[PDB]
């Protein structure tokens, strides 16, 4: 057991990028490009 | 999730309130911001501290504000501003930019004509955003109408209204439309702009007014087009009898003032009680003077004189109409107050506006449009038509229209129907409204400020619905309502499962009777990211004075002897400047009207709204910079993308308690 | 603006704004006799 | 510092007052100064806390009629030591005479008069 002192750190600020299923934040130029486009899963698919 | 809103353009010298908000925790830790400049590293012009608490279910607001510490001089004096955000979660920064443009200027003037050698009696309105006095120093400058700048004069504000030293018209006088700018002369924004044009007043022995049976000469007043010329006296008497001489003209452009006319008419009318009307034929001045005859050719103003002569005695008066236009295409269509968005399932109201050619609403005419209801995924069907008229005292034309929870847009042709107006000269506008995600939720509020326009005093229910929302257990309701730019009050309340739509109850201040916003936004805790939702739709209320400012003579009669001693007695609410100003009646030359000294002061109040539209619109992002504000979140971020009498007479500054009086 | 005879008008630039008035002066060897200043109209014409 | 994450109550002047008060103040916190009523403010007249827990001041000062110039040869009318706000004295000399310039002298906010004319002159003589 510890006693916490300082706060956790929020998540990362996902600025203007479409968020995939793990978290990792990519332009929107690869928005429908036929591919795998987040490079982790599928998750967009941008009903492309 | 740390939602902090903002407006979008800070004001220099103001209290900007800026807003935070928490996702919710057990433990309540503070939070700080700060107003740091351009550089990071290393500046600071202000340091606000803020505290969390299960009392305030962690949100606070703490206002800010931006003072002259910018650097003097530089290639650049604004360097907008940086936000930075301390907390014990979370910590991020973004610029914004900003404007000096703080206050406004209201410059009143005595008259609106003057003659050579005459004193200029002027006054100018400092205001703040608060609508404070906001006691600073002022400069006025003088143009000379041809463009050439006249005479500069400083004086510093004491008291809340500025009075200046009576201008003196040089020898050599300019005729034409002056101008009159004030500056704040060390550092400020929001230079005001008054006009007064100088010519000779000397005696208007009665106004003339022209009042046509209608706006502009259409098909069915070809043949017959009849216009009442109605001439008064100024002390509110109808004028007995008066020869009333007509004179016709037909004019290419309202700049040309000189043009070929009739030498036909030259008709002789007389005024009867006041008013006196004419039956006028276009066949016979297209035919005679305009040297071709038809309403297809002649696409151009029309001149019409009017002199008045009384028959018991010499006088003469004159008025004039600028020009009426034979036009093939019908009266264009604009949409006023109505958001050109879409809520699925929920009555989209449609308030369309006619005016005419020259910026004034028509009334009387049926419209109707045509709307294609389409299904986000295949294909769609025809909505039926719906036909209305347009109201003379609204102005405005009302549609409601009913659509189902599965469309994502609508377009609608809004066109008029008429029976002189044919289908090929006819006037369509089309439009397309776009609805409101990726995690399908949506937010809504009602009555679309129907009610009419509300007071200030009584208590406004609004209902909300949170509509196919990611979970549905909600953590709380947010809502921030705003006016002039800067955030009012901010509101919260809890969702239960009692009921799928929640009414809160939101109370009016005085504070906001100009205009106001809301903006009802809530967030959800996603699995992987979360989402937020928000919605906005204009506020129009009515305007009510606070400080209830009313003057009235102690000697109640319809008329007053020349002379006569009479009282002025004030009634205000609280301590509070009076400026009176007793401008004659026949001071308003013809010069168009001479509309009104100032008729605007919170239709110019309004310009301190930063967004633009009604409300409502795309994502989080878009419809926070259409409503003006720029919010900071984990979720997502928002893209910048001698006697007897010359006139004027008192002109003074009192102090007005509760109840003043005064004897002159 | 086009000069009179001689031309030389002084402080040259592409735009003048409205109100503005620019001396010109007589180019060598003459003399400016009379009322040598020309002062921008509101429309494009000036004042000669 | 860190990748990111007192001044005492300053005193006002005569006839003025703080328009938020507190026990401390971060260092960077700007006040606002008021005054009350039947007087006018000039100056900046915002005070700054400093990093040395002192406040940095500018020439502020908390600002607001009296007897006139009382020249042997002219008459006040209505003769009063104090006057108040939106009354006028009509000044004139001996008989045989006319002021010269304003007849009427109108009390302004405060030591203010439209002319002043400080023993500048009365009346030679009007022919």
């Amino acid at each position: 057991s510890c006693e916490p002192t300082r706060g956790c750190p929020t998540e990362e600020g996902c600025g203007e990028r479409f968020r995939c299923f793990s978290g990792q934040c990519i332009s929107k130029s690869l928005v429908c490009n036929g591919d795998s486009d987040c490079d982790e899963d599928s998750a967009d698919e941008d009903r492309c | 999730t740390y939602v902090i809103s903002a407006p979008k353009i800070f004001r220099v010298g103001a209290s900007e309130n800026i807003v935070i908000q928490v996702y919710g925790y057990t433990e309540a830790f503070d939070a700080t911001i700060s107003i740091k400049s351009y550089p990071d590293k290393k500046f600071s012009y202000s340091s606000g501290h803020v505290h969390l608490s299960s009392e305030n279910k962690f949100q606070n607001s703490a206002i800010l504000t931006i003072q002259p510490k910018q650097l003097p001089g530089g290639q650049n004096p604004v360097s907008y501003v940086y936000l930075e955000v301390v907390s014990k979660h979370f910590s991020k920064s973004k610029r914004m930019p900003i404007t000096y443009d703080n206050g406004f200027l209201f410059i009143h003037t005595d008259k609106p004509v003057y003659t050579p050698d005459q004193s200029v009696k002027v006054r100018v309105y400092s205001l703040n955003d608060d609508l404070k006095p906001a006691k600073r120093e002022t400069v006025l400058t003088f143009i000379d109408p041809e463009g050439s700048e006249v005479d500069m004069v400083e004086e510093i504000d004491h008291i809340g209204i500025i009075s200046f030293p009576d201008f003196k018209i040089p020898s050599n006088p300019r005729y034409g439309m002056w101008t009159i700018k004030a500056k704040y002369k060390e550092d400020f924004s929001t230079t005001g702009t008054a006009y007064f044009e100088v010519k000779e007043y000397v005696l208007p022995h009665f106004s003339v007014s022209i009042e046509p049976e209608y706006n502009f000469i259409g098909y069915k007043n070809f043949k017959n087009f009849e216009i009442t010329i109605k001439a008064r006296y100024f002390y509110n008497k109808v004028v007995t009898e008066a020869d009333v001489y007509i004179t016709f003209g037909i004019r290419e452009d309202l700049k040309d003032d000189q043009k070929e006319m009739m030498q036909t008419a030259m008709q002789n009318t007389m005024l009867i009680n006041g008013i006196a009307q004419v039956t006028f034929d276009s066949e016979t001045a297209v035919k005679e003077l305009s040297y071709y005859s038809l309403e297809d050719l002649n696409n151009k103003y029309l001149y019409i004189a009017v002199t008045v002569i009384e028959s018991t005695g010499g006088f003469s008066e004159e008025a004039e109409i600028p020009g009426i236009k034979y036009v093939l295409s019908p009266y264009k269509l604009n949409l006023v107050a109505t958001p050109l968005f879409l809520k699925p399932g929920i009555p989209y109201p449609i308030k369309v506006q006619v005016k005419d050619s020259l910026d004034q609403l028509v009334g009387g005419v049926p419209v109707t449009l045509n709307a294609q209801t389409i299904d986000v995924n295949q294909e769609t069907s025809d909505l039926d038509p719906s036909k209305s008229v347009t109201r003379v005292d609204d102005g405005v034309a009302s549609f409601v229209l009913n659509l189902p929870s599965g469309v994502t847009v609508l377009e609608f042709n809004v066109k008029t129907d008429a029976p002189d107006l044919p289908e090929e000269n006819q006037a369509r506008e089309g439009y397309r409204a776009i609805a409101y995600s990726l995690s399908q939720s949506y937010l809504y509020i009602d009555w679309t400020d129907n009610h009419k326009a509300l007071l200030v005093g009584e208590h406004l229910n609004i209902i909300v619905t949170p509509k196919s929302p990611y979970i549905d257990k909600i953590t709380h309701y947010n809502y921030l309502i705003l006016s002039k730019g800067k955030i009012i009050h901010f509101g919260t309340r809890e969702k239960f499962s009692d009921a799928s739509y929640q009414s809160i109850n939101i109370p009016v201040t005085q504070n906001m009777v100009p205009s106001s916003r809301l903006l009802v936004y809530y967030i959800v805790t996603g699995e992987q990211t979360a989402e937020l939702v928000s919605d906005s739709v204009w506020l129009n209320i009515e305007e009510k004075c606070g400080n209830q400012l009313q003057v009235h003579l102690s000697p109640d009669a319809d008329a007053y002897s020349p002379g006569q001693t009479v009282s002025l007695n004030m009634a205000t609410g609280m301590d509070s400047w009076v400026a009176l100003a007793a401008v004659d009646s026949a001071v308003y030359g013809v010069q168009r009207g001479a509309k009104k000294p100032l008729e605007r002061v919170f239709q110019f109040l309004e310009k301190s709204d930063l967004g633009c539209g009604a409300g409502g619109g795309l994502n989080n992002a878009n419809v926070f910079h259409l409503a003006g504000l720029t919010f900071l979140t984990n979720a997502n971020a928002d893209d910048s993308q001698r006697s007897y009498f010359p006139e004027s007479w008192l002109w003074e500054v009192h102090l007005v308690p509760r109840r003043k009086q005064l004897q002159f | 603006p086009v000069p009179p005879e001689n031309g030389f008008i002084r402080n040259e630039k592409q735009l003048y704004l409205v109100g503005e008035d620019v001396e010109i002066s007589c180019l060598t060897g003459f003399e400016t006799v009379g009322y040598q200043y020309f002062r921008c109209l509101p429309d494009g014409t000036w004042r000669q | 510092l860190l990748e990111p994450h007192f001044c005492p109550s300053p005193p006002a002047l005569k006839d003025g007052f703080v328009q938020d008060e507190g026990t401390m103040f971060p260092v960077g916190k700007n006040v606002v100064y008021t005054c009350n009523e039947g007087y006018s403010l000039i100056g900046n007249p915002v005070a700054r806390c400093g990093e040395d827990l002192r406040w940095l001041v500018g020439e502020m000062h908390c600002q607001k009629c009296v007897l006139p110039v009382l020249m042997d040869g002219i008459q006040s009318h209505p003769q009063k030591p104090f006057y108040t706000v939106g009354e006028k004295v009509t000044v004139s000399c001996s008989g045989g005479m006319s002021l010269e310039g304003p007849s009427a002298f109108l009390c302004g906010s405060s030591l203010k008069w439209s002319p002043e004319m400080k023993n500048a002159r009365c009346v030679q003589k009007e022919n």
